[PDB]
């Protein structure tokens, strides 16, 4: 029930790598997993990984294991139930096959069987 | 796992809800001089707070019950939550303060469910 | 990918459509959990239906899901004119991750 | 209608038993200083009433029973009256001074048809 | 017969167990001067000692119960007597020395085995 703002339109060129932030406000950060999910041109939508930032523990694709940096800070407490945090994404061999918009997605639940299903998700970064 | 006295504060309500017999425990025994007075009214203090407690799972029919299913219907004004967003989402904490107004309501309604439950089952018993 | 949706249907206000997602015996179904999102396009999507039928919070209960051993489907009863967008759907279980479908677009044009 | 704390006191013993939660919930909470060992006295004299009335329920086989019904025959000797001039003619007041006697008597057969019950009930699950 | 408060202390578990009620009654009301204070500290170690016994009761699905029959299986280990030389050969005082050492042990199965049995009873009515 918070906002999940994303960093800027940053446009390299194949080769390079791009480091895309998720600052996360308005519920307790540790408590959720943060995906990653992209929407290029050429195909549709594609999952990539998320990352559990209590227990520092990262799930994602094979199509992406190779590429992707996915790192998360420590929260900082607002309130008892509040906090924010902050999800880093990198991407390592980048060509013009990997150009679309970029989210990051707030997990559903704290358990059951749709722990970590992007849920909320934040406003998209346009790459290369 | 044995997490201890509140050990799932911080656990969802469907977690902790299996650990009700870890804080049932230490309620009651715990986890003229100064002391002597200061004492004696901390151990008046817990008995008071304990059968207040149980005081009210008395006429609620749950006397001797941890999990204690009852009649009354959950009033979507108290709160608006699915099941599945409640038990595997929220901690007992914030589900206190959620319901924090609501809570002498259902108080009420809890304690009359039960004389007339007792008074219908005078009646089936009268035959 | 190897999720085959409807590729597209039409539709008309009032009325309601139903959009498929099926694919081969190692993506779908009775082994798996289907997610429908709700993808405005290259926007901000919105979860509509986890775990098959469940509903997420705020969801109208127009929207509806049901799951077969063989396709998903998503039905969107009582078209309204906000519905003119891209649907997509999930396969995962709890510790995998969404292995997402190839779209399908829905008109309301009435 | 809500008649309050013993609101029902001159009212017949059928109406009564309907309100009993009403004088359930203030028997505990209520409807080195002079003042300080005058409230320190009562608040352990409210505490051990109010536990000598549960150990009755209790060893009645009546704990969290407010209607309670037993196997404890009638005897006429204790009150030879009809039961529609009790219910519907009495007061609990006048109830209690008619059976002022035979009270002490009635308390002990309830105990050991208890005492009986769950010893035979340890029989039937012998199998 | 009527043999009196821990009259059956000499006789056998069987025997002393159809005489529980006898020793239950005078657990609560028995068979700044400095008797003031004096007495005031037993009128409230008398209550505490009281209620820790019916929490444990409460705990274990028995309350209320003066025989409870539970789900924890006798481990041999334990005490590898016979039933006919338990009940019909030792006293309640013997019997409690042999079993001084897994006291505590049996009272931690009976906590968890009643939590976990009103938990399947939440399922059970979960349709
Ligand atoms: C404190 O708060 C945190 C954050 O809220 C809580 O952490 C969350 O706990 C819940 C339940 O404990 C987690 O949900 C479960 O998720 C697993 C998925 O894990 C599986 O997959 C992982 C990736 O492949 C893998 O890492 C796991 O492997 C183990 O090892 C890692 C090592 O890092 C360890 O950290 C893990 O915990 C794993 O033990 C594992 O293979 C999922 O499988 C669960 O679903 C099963 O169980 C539920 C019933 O619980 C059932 O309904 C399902 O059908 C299925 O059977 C379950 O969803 C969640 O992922 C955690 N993290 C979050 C929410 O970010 C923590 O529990 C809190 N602790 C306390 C004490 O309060
Ligand atoms: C819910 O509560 C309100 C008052 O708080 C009451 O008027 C209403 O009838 C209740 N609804 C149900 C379904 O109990
Ligand atoms: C309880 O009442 C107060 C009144 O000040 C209100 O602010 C609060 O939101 C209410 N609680 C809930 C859960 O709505
Ligand atoms: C009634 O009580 C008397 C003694 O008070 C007793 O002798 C008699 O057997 C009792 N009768 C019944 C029917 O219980
Ligand atoms: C109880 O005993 C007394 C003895 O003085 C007697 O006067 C009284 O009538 C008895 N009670 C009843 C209800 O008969
Ligand atoms: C008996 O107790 C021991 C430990 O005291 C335990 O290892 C064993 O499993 C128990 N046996 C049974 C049958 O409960
Ligand atoms: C309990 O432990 C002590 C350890 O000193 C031992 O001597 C005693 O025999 C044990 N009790 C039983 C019944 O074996």
């Amino acid at each position: 029930q918070g906002q999940l703002v994303q960093s800027g339109a940053t446009t390299t060129k194949p080769g390079s790598s791009v480091k895309i932030s998720c600052k996360t406000s308005g519920y307790r950060f540790n408590f959720y997993h943060i995906n990653w999910i992209r929407q290029t041109a050429g195909r549709g939508p594609e999952w990539m990984g998320w990352i559990s930032p209590y227990s520092g523990d990262k799930n994602l694709a094979p199509a992406f294991q190779d590429r992707v940096n996915m790192t998360t800070d420590t929260e900082v407490p607002v309130t008892s139930f509040t906090s924010t945090g902050a999800a880093y994404m990198e991407i390592r061999n980048l060509t013009s096959d990997d150009t679309g918009t970029y989210f990051c997605a707030k997990g559903l639940l704290r358990d059951g069987s749709s722990t970590w299903l992007p849920y909320l998700w934040g406003q998209g970064t346009l790459l290369t | 796992v044995f997490l201890g006295f509140l050990g799932a504060a911080g656990s969802t309500m469907g977690a902790a809800s299996m650990t009700l017999t870890v804080q049932a425990r230490n309620l009651l025994s715990g986890i003229l001089t100064v002391w002597g007075i200061k004492q004696l009214q901390a151990r008046v203090l817990a008995v008071e707070r304990y059968l207040r407690d149980q005081q009210l799972l008395g006429i609620w029919g749950c006397s001797g019950k941890l999990i204690c299913c009852t009649n009354v219907p959950w009033n979507s004004s108290w709160s608006n939550r699915n099941l599945s967003e409640i038990w595997d989402n929220m901690t007992w904490l914030q589900w206190d303060k959620e319901i924090s107004n609501y809570t002498q309501i259902i108080y009420g309604l809890l304690e009359e469910s039960q004389n007339q439950q007792e008074k219908n089952e005078q009646d089936l018993l009268a035959l | 990918s190897v999720l085959t949706q409807s590729a597209s249907v039409s539709g008309s206000l009032g009325q309601s459509v139903t959009i498929s997602c099926t694919g081969p015996n190692s993506v779908c179904c009775s082994h798996k959990s289907i997610s429908w999102y709700q993808w405005p396009p290259g926007r901000a999507p919105t979860l509509i239906i986890y775990e098959d039928n469940e509903r997420a919070p705020g969801i109208s209960p127009r929207f509806s899901g049901y799951k077969s051993y063989w396709s998903a489907y998503l039905t969107i009863s009582d078209l309204r004119p906000e519905d003119e967008t891209t649907y997509y759907c999930c396969s995962y279980t709890h510790n995998s991750g969404c292995v997402f479908g190839t779209g399908t677009k829905v008109s309301v044009l009435g």
